[PDB]
């Protein structure tokens, strides 16, 4: 069984910063690309950021492009996201997900295979 | 859906024949590579063969030619205490030698082995050197040793040598443990016939290698897993003299012998030799039946160069009779002494147009060496006899574990990447 | 990790050692050795010329515009990249190689001509 | 369609067989043959070096930033590419080859320096 | 203005004559001369191969993504480029040559993989 567990932050003031992280187990971490998907309390899903399995390539939705950093650590089976300037509009559940990309010699993905349960980030 | 992607630096190779180079006074394991080896089709053997012969000939290029000695010789019996085994073996020959000045001659006498001279017109008094009717003789330089100094064979860039590490490998087929080496280990170019000397030993068991074991036309190369020590000697104290035969050209010869005249010989331990054969017999029965008979016998015929065990012992050339080693039938502190003949005029390689004179060596000669393998031929009851006339077999016994391949770094494969 | 160390590895792993092998391609008595050095150079240059013709000069991994034909090999990506070694792959597609090379050459000629027109 | 098959065709046709000619540039008794082979390699390398200097490495058709001078040749494009062969053209401008090469080298030196500053 | 004329000039001036030196790298009795020519070619090719591996093929000036470590040399830009000759500089950092070369190779290998993924 694949498990993705978010261990995020809580309530933070507007204009501050908050870091999320996700621990993964049950699969070869290094074989998959990962992403963060956001869900505002009253909305559907939105893609936020995507990172390559080697950690070299990152992509962002324009609305966080100059504010969020997505990173990865393959020795610790850890995915992380550092958010800055925290707008009120960034209140959401942030889900850790596996999928969204694959790399050259692998078959394609372009969908998400596994989901964590999500950390709730609230901006005051 | 998929596109062609070009890769360069791909770890792929093909069998190839290239020129290897020598070096004289590093290994990658290749974890999951299995490769097919085929000794007897190994072109490294041919290169070693040609390099040894070429270098051999180069070493005689600056040496004194003995053509000025193709004269009639008057030969009498030796005035010494000669044992029965040596009767008729040596002759005391007198002749007129050229000297430093063309208008002068000198009378010289020397001792020769009977095998180096041939009577003329059935005249007891008149004899001549064996090579005079055939090609002219050349004296080997006294400053040049015959020591089998090892040679390493190294690949040129773009090529690699693969080494087989399977301890039970019999010379052909897949080898489950293969490593890449930059250059081979040093191989000693020891020259011998029916018994291989100073080679590598098998790691665990006696290994019998043959291109086709059931084809009696093929030679069988047997690698031992234990050495048999052999002690060879020529127990005669030789006094060596020299004369000038030309302008700075010296000729060396045995002047006389101090003390009694005895036959040269080699010793092996009787029990060690018997145990060694027992192991060979045991392995032969894996190719032949179990309830069988294996008989060993002496060489059936041919000249001295193929019916005896030939080797260079301290610079002298010995031709030993091995019938005492191969005389038994195997059905389902003693030693063996092998008498030896000595020759000074030899051909070395199985060639017609060349002949070398080996200068005699001062004093008494003793050499000790290891028997590391045998060359056998085959005729119920199977009979095996010593063989080994072809030198390429000696070199195969060391080169069987190496293969040369060419690196082919370019290749293609499908990926999902497109320009 | 040395020369050909990855030869027994799968294609997707061996592909990470391309510089290890690339660097080991370059470095009368004495003539046969001189001939060997000259020949090694000519061989090397032919492969480099070929990469140039295909538009892959200067790189070890080159993506092209020639589609892969299932008739050359119908194996899928996992089946190839995470299962086969390069020696096995090379044997499988050997017959169809001189077809692939011809296609790569034709593709590059068209690309260079199109680029030239786009620069008018 | 073989090597130099296009030699009698016009420049606009011959320009399509560049790979045919490029691939035919590479491949005591026996020494003079080595001298020829070593020399053939050095010749090849000098041309490749020159393309590198001009910034045309890796391609058979290369556009540059050096303008054409009417003093070298005042023929128009429909004349040169459609009613002339490469052998004829080579003779027509054989006196300006060194001038043109000098200009191409200078152009690239300036181009490399400008790119370096833009990457600051 | 000839070969090595700038050898005594500062690094920031000498760098403008790179084509002068690049063009002077290429062109039993008679054998030792063939050996010298063959080796000159192999030397040349090894340097070109190395530029290829680092992603600098085809150019005399190449920027990379490897940061300069202050431990190799802690001199500032005026000390290195406004004064200092290339001969002096090479001696100053000769002990870090292999470290730098190893880093350049690693950087390019990562660059190639990222580029391949961005095209799939
Ligand atoms: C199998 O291997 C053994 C072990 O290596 C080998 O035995 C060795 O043979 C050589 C002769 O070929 C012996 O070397 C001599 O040793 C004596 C005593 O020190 C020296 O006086 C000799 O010097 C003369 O000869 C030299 C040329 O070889 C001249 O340069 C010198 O000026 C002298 O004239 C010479 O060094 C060596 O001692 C033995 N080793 C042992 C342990 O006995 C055997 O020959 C090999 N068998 C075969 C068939 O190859
Ligand atoms: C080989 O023949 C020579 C020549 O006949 C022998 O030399 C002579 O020996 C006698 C003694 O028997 C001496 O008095 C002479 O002075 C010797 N002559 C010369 C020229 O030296 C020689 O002894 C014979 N050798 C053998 C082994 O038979
Ligand atoms: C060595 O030289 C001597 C002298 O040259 C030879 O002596 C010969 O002896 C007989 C006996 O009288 C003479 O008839 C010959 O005239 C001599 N020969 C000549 C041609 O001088 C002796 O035969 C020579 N030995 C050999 C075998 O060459
Ligand atoms: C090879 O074996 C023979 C025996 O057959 C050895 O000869 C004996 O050697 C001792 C010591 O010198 C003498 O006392 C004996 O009289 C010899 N016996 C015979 C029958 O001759 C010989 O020494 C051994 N040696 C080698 C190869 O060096
Ligand atoms: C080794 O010596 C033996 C003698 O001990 C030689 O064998 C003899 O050969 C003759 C002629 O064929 C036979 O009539 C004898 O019956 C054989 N004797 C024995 C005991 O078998 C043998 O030829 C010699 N071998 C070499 C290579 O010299
Ligand atoms: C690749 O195909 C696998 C099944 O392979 C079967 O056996 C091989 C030897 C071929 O004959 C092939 O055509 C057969 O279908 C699947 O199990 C695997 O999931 C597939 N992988 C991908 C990425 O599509
Ligand atoms: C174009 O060429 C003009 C003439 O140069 C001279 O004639 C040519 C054919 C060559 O032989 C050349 O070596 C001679 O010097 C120059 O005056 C003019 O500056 C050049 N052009 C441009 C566009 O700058
Ligand atoms: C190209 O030139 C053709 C011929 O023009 C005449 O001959 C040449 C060699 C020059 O001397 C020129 O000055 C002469 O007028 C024309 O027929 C053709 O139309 C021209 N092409 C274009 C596109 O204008
Ligand atoms: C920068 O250099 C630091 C000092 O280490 C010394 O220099 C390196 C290049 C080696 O030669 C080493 O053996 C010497 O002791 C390193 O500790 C540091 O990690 C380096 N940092 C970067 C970014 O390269
Ligand atoms: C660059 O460095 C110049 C010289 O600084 C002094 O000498 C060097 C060799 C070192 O030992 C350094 O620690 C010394 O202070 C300065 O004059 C110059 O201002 C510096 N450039 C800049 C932009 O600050
Ligand atoms: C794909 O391949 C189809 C069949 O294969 C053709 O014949 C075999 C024997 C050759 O080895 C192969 O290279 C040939 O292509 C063709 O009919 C089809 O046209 C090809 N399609 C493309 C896009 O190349
Ligand atoms: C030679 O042998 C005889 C016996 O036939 C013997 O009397 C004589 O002493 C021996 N010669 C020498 C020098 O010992
Ligand atoms: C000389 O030796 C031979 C053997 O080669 C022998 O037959 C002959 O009788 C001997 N003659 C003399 C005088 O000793
Ligand atoms: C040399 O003479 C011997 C003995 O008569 C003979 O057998 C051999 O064939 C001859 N060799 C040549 C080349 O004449
Ligand atoms: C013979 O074998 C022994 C085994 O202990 C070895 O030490 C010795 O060097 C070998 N001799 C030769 C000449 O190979
Ligand atoms: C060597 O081993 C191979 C194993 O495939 C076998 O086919 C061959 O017959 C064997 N040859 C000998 C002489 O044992
Ligand atoms: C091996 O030898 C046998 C004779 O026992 C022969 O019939 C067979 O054809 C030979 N095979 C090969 C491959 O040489
Ligand atoms: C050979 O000589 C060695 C000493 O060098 C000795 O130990 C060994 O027993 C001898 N072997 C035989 C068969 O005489
Ligand atoms: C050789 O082996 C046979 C095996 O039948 C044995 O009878 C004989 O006594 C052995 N000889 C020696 C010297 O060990
Ligand atoms: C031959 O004997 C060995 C034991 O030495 C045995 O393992 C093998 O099975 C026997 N082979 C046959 C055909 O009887
Ligand atoms: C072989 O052994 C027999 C005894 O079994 C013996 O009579 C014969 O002379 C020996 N042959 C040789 C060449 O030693
Ligand atoms: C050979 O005889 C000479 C006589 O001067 C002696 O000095 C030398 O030791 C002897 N050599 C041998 C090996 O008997
Ligand atoms: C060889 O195969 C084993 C699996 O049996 C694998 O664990 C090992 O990494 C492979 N070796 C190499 C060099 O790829
Ligand atoms: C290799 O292919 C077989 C096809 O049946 C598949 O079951 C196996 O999982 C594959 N192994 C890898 C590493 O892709
Ligand atoms: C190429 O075709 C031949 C046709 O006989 C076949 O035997 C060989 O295995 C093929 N090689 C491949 C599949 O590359
Ligand atoms: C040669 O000239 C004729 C016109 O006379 C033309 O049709 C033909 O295509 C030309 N040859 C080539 C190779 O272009
Ligand atoms: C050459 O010029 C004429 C006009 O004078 C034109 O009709 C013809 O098509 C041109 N040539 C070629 C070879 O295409
Ligand atoms: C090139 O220059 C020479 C003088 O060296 C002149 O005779 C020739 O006509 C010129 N070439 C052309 C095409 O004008
Ligand atoms: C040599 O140094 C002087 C300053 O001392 C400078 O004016 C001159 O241009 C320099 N020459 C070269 C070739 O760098
Ligand atoms: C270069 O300038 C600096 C700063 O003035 C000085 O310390 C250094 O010694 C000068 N250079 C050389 C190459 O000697
Ligand atoms: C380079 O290393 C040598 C040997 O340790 C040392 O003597 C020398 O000072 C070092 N050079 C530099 C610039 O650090």
């Amino acid at each position: 069984e694949v498990q993705l567990v978010e261990t995020g932050g809580g309530l933070v003031q507007p204009g501050g910063s908050l870091k999320l992280s996700c621990r993964a187990s049950g699969y070869t971490f290094s074989s998959f690309a990962m992403s963060w998907v956001r869900q505002a309390p009253g909305k559907g899903l939105e893609w936020v950021s995507l990172i390559n399995d080697r950690g070299g390539l990152t992509f962002y939705v324009d609305s966080v492009k100059g504010r969020f950093t997505i990173s990865r650590d393959n020795s610790k089976n850890t995915l992380s996201l550092q958010m800055h300037s925290l707008r009120d509009g960034d209140t959401a559940v942030y889900y850790c997900a596996t999928g969204g990309m694959s790399s050259a010699l692998q078959s394609s993905k372009y969908y998400f295979d596994f989901w964590g349960q999500g950390a709730l980030v609230t901006v005051s | 859906n998929l596109w062609v992607t070009v890769y360069y630096g791909v770890p792929v190779w093909k069998d190839a024949e290239t020129t290897l180079f020598c070096a004289s006074d590093q290994e990658i394991h290749l974890e999951n590579v299995t490769e097919e080896f085929n000794m007897w089709k190994n072109n490294m053997v041919e290169q070693m063969h040609e390099d040894i012969i070429s270098l051999w000939d180069q070493s005689l290029k600056p040496c004194v030619k003995l053509t000025p000695l193709c004269v009639t010789l008057q030969c009498t019996n030796v005035t010494n205490n000669i044992t029965d085994d040596m009767r008729g073996e040596l002759k005391n020959c007198s002749f007129n030698a050229t000297t430093e000045l063309r208008n002068k001659r000198q009378k010289v006498y020397s001792l020769f082995y009977r095998l180096d001279i041939v009577p003329m017109g059935e005249n007891s008094t008149n004899y001549r050197l064996i090579n005079c009717n055939t090609s002219a003789i050349t004296q080997a330089c006294p400053k040049v040793s015959f020591e089998p100094i090892p040679i390493h064979y190294c690949a040129p860039a773009g090529f690699a040598i693969l080494k087989c590490k399977d301890k039970k490998f019999n010379g052909t087929g897949p080898c489950p443990s293969v490593s890449t080496v930059q250059c081979t280990h040093g191989i000693k170019p020891v020259v011998s016939t029916q018994l291989l000397l100073n080679g590598s030993l098998a790691e665990e068991e006696v290994i019998i290698r043959s291109e086709n074991i059931t084809n009696n036309a093929k030679n069988i190369l047997v690698q031992l897993n234990t050495p048999v020590q052999i002690n060879c000697t020529r127990p005669n104290n030789n006094t060596v003299k020299s004369i000038r035969i030309g302008p700075g050209q010296a000729f060396y010869y045995t002047g006389d012998i101090i003390g009694d005249i005895r036959q040269a010989h080699c010793n092996v331990s009787k029990a060690t030799w018997n145990e060694t054969l027992g192991k060979v017999v045991k392995q032969l029965r894996k190719h032949f039946g179990n309830n069988t008979i294996i008989r060993f016998a002496q060489s059936s015929g041919g000249d001295l160069e193929v019916t005896t065990h030939s080797f260079n012992c301290g610079g002298e050339f010995f031709y030993c009779n091995t019938s005492g080693l191969f005389n038994s039938t195997w059905i389902s502190n003693d030693s063996i002494t092998l008498p030896c003949r000595i020759k000074q005029i030899i051909n070395m390689w199985q060639r017609i147009g060349q002949a070398m004179y080996a200068p005699p060596i001062q004093g008494v000669i003793r050499c000790v060496s290891n028997i590391t393998g045998l060359i056998l031929t085959r005729d119920t009851t199977e009979t095996f006899r010593p063989g080994g006339g072809d030198m390429r077999d000696n070199w195969r016994s060391e080169l069987y574990k190496y293969k040369v391949v060419k690196i082919e770094p370019l290749g293609v494969a499908p990926t999902r990447c497109k320009r | 990790l040395g020369f050909l160390g990855a030869a027994g590895s799968t294609m997707g792993a061996a592909s990470m050692t391309l510089t290890v092998q690339a660097r080991n391609l370059l470095s009368h008595w004495g003539i046969k050795q001189l001939q060997a050095r000259v020949l090694a150079v000519e061989h090397y240059l032919r492969d480099q010329q070929l990469l140039g013709i295909w538009g892959c000069s200067g790189k070890l991994i080159c993506c092209t515009n020639v589609p892969w034909n299932s008739s050359w090999s119908n194996r899928n990506l996992s089946e190839i990249w995470d299962n086969m070694t390069w020696l096995q792959w090379d044997k499988e597609i050997s017959n169809y190689t001189q077809i692939i090379y011809g296609l790569l050459e034709e593709s590059q000629n068209q690309q260079e001509k199109n680029e030239q027109d786009l620069l008018e």
